[PDB]
């Protein structure tokens, strides 16, 4: 398997290999991906952060 | 300070001390030529430095209405001198070169020349000029001799060759600002290893004045330009008797 | 023994083509950064002029300053050498049932890149070349439909006699293998390697490929070499079942394993024969159209 | 995989293996190649080289 | 790969393995072979051998 | 923090009216005497043309 790829799309957490019926390489299964979500800024735009013990509002 | 030359033969010679420097080629090492791939297997020889020296071949004039000239390489010296007889009776040839063209202009004179060495160039002949009527060019344009031959159209080089796109070859300028003389360096290149000196034509020079010659009336009308060449470390293969066939 | 030293002047160390110059490799290289205006010496490679690379004894930019630009472009896969092939019409031929241009029932065509100068001149921009080639013959009806006929393809290697009849010996072609194809099978797709007698194909070549003295008689061999070529291709219908429909073929061309040299610049004129330096001198026109003035269109 | 090749084209920087659907071997992917360029001699034909500290011209 | 062969043709200098699309085994690539030549007896049928230093003929 | 160095080209050291040149003081000076005609080099400051 002396062959490399010419793709620059990143964002993989596990190494994996691919094999294609065509001469190219990335046309096979893209692999398994997880799910990520972070809606904090969408509903909570607060700059003044208090300590965990203290109440947020006066 | 390696722009020097020690030259003396015949009765006259030309050397320089503070010339317009030199042009280097390919940044390379010295070497002989491939030997273990010829049709035969006989041992080669080495003619060494027996006859290689400079005699000028022509002193080409530059005038008001210069249209262009050139030469045929190595047809210039293939017919004259002991080198001429050696090339005639010997089938394979190879050597390096150091082209030194003498080109001076005075205080009065202004202008420049377009001297381009074009290797591997399939010659653009007259071919009847028009070429639509099958009247083949005579032999008086295939073997002109020591006179060279006159090129027809500058900006197409008799073959459709637009001028601004000649930049591929080593390009030189002739100006009193630039040079009192020009230097050209070319090694031996061929798509095939071995060939005869009468069938195949390697290339030739080309000269077309990039700028028209001008001067206020009362000065010299023409400008002579001198050319000589002497191959360095020449080696000839296909050693045989003085037999053309 | 070892007494005279006349020959010792030699320079053993043969590397490349004949010359006399010398150089030397280096392990590593050099780098440079950018800065602003300052009057100092010793280390100042910040700006680069391709020829001069310094400042003249008359100042160039004493009045104003410059700016900077950042890069975000990649050049890894921008090479064209082999991938430069795109769409374009190529050419076709016909084998009718009844016709005058083909009184024999078979068509033998000389294989070469000289097919149609329109697109070949794009590839003909070079002289010395090593490449792989591909020939595709697709068969259909002259009307544009498909009919289930019986066709096959015979190859003509170079050196074989050119057939002069439908029953010539050239059909046996003992040293030529056989391809199992039929109209039901996908159309022809044949690879052609590089079998040039020389290192590269000869088009821009001034010489005499035939031995003997050169005369006016022996001048036609420019471009059309009877024997130096890589052969032709002959097409006919074999078998007792003769086709009842006329047929047409389209020929598709593609090049692989690019390896080129000897850059040769662009041509703005037309030929009249193969590799003919002759040109329409009476109607020479520049490579581009000019204007009465450059300031305004 | 007891099989060799009959090719003499060199110029590879990494070892690699090939497999072909035909009986030959080199018809598969040729492999990944880098890009190299060296235009020094094209525009700078200078034989007289000075030291890094000294200026090139007098 | 629990399978043997039923062939008795010898003359191999390197071990190698074969795989076939048919049920048989030897129909695949035969492998790479060297070139050997020995024309000594063809032109030199001499029984009386002298030492390396001595001349062959009196 | 300290990441970009665009402004660092400045030349702090303000002394006198705006300019860009630079010089440096020296602790001591130099002297010269007189002599007669002689063909020699190295030390010959005897005469002075302004």
């Amino acid at each position: 398997s002396h062959e490399n790829s010419n793709s620059a799309t990143e964002g993989s957490t596990i190494n994996y290999t691919t094999i294609n019926y065509y001469k190219d390489s990335y046309a096979a299964t893209a692999g398994k991906q997880s799910l990520k979500q972070d809606p904090d800024k969408f509903a909570n735009p607060v700059k003044d952060i208090f300590t965990e013990m203290a109440a947020p509002l006066k | 300070s390696d722009r020097v030359a020690q030259l003396t033969i015949g009765n006259s010679t030309i050397t320089t001390q503070e010339a317009a420097n030199i042009i280097v080629g390919y940044g390379e090492w010295p070497s002989y030529c491939s030997d273990s791939d010829a049709t035969a297997v006989d041992k080669p020889t080495r003619p060494d430095v027996s006859v290689n020296r400079f005699y000028t071949l022509d002193t080409k004039l530059w005038e008001k209405s210069s249209k262009g000239w050139y030469w045929k390489f190595p047809d210039v010296l293939t017919e004259t001198g002991v080198f001429g007889q050696n090339a005639q009776f010997h089938y394979l040839y190879r050597s390096g070169f150091c082209i030194h063209v003498q080109c001076n202009a005075s205080k009065f004179h202004q202008g420049a020349l377009l001297v381009a060495v074009l290797p591997e160039y399939v010659i653009g002949s007259v071919a009847g000029g028009t070429g639509t009527e099958d009247t083949h060019p005579p032999y008086k344009q295939t073997q002109p001799g020591a006179d060279g031959f006159e090129l027809q159209h500058p900006y197409v080089l008799d073959a459709g060759i637009p001028i601004s796109q000649l930049t591929v070859c080593p390009h030189q300028w002739i100006n009193l600002r630039t040079n009192n003389c020009a230097t050209i360096i070319v090694p031996y290149i061929n798509a095939l290893p071995f060939d005869s000196a009468l069938n195949h034509c390697n290339f030739g020079l080309l000269v077309v004045p990039i700028s028209p010659l001008d001067y206020d009336q009362g000065a010299t009308p023409v400008i002579p330009i001198t050319i000589t060449l002497a191959p360095m470390c020449s080696e000839f293969a296909g050693l045989r008797q003085a037999v053309t066939q | 023994g070892d007494r005279v030293a006349d020959v010792i002047e030699s320079s053993i160390g043969d590397s490349v083509s004949r010359a006399l110059t010398r150089a030397l490799p280096a392990p590593t290289g050099q780098d440079t950064q950018v800065s602003s205006h300052r009057l100092d010496t010793g280390k100042v490679p910040a700006l680069q002029a391709a020829e001069i690379g310094a400042s003249s004894n008359a100042s160039d930019e004493s009045m104003i300053e410059t700016r900077c630009v950042l890069n975000s472009h990649s050049t890894a896969e921008t090479t064209l050498d082999s991938f430069f092939s795109r769409a374009g019409l190529v050419g076709e031929i016909d084998l009718p049932l009844e016709g005058t241009t083909n009184p024999n029932g078979y068509a033998n065509w000389d294989i070469d890149i000289t097919g149609y100068a329109q697109m070949r001149r794009k590839v003909e921009l070079f002289t010395y070349m090593r490449f792989d080639a591909e020939f595709t013959f697709v068969a259909c009806t002259p009307t544009g439909q498909v009919v289930p006929q019986l066709l096959q393809y015979m190859f003509v290697p170079p050196g074989a006699p050119e057939p002069d009849s439908r029953e010539s010996l050239a059909w046996q072609t003992a040293t030529n293998p056989s391809v199992f194809v039929k109209l039901s099978d996908p159309p022809a797709q044949v690879s052609v390697p590089f079998m040039s007698p020389a290192s590269a194909y000869q088009w821009f070549y001034d010489g005499y490929p035939t031995f003997g003295e050169h005369k006016q008689e022996k001048d036609l061999e420019y471009g059309a070499c009877p024997n130096n070529m890589m052969g032709t291709f002959s097409v006919r219908t074999v078998g007792t079942s003769k086709s009842k429909y006329p047929l047409v073929i389209r020929i598709y061309m593609r090049m692989k394993h690019v390896r080129a040299w000897i850059p040769r610049p662009m041509r703005n004129q037309n030929y009249l024969f193969k590799a003919n330096p002759n040109y329409a001198g009476n109607f020479i026109k520049p490579t581009g159209a000019s204007r009465t003035a450059i300031t305004t269109l």
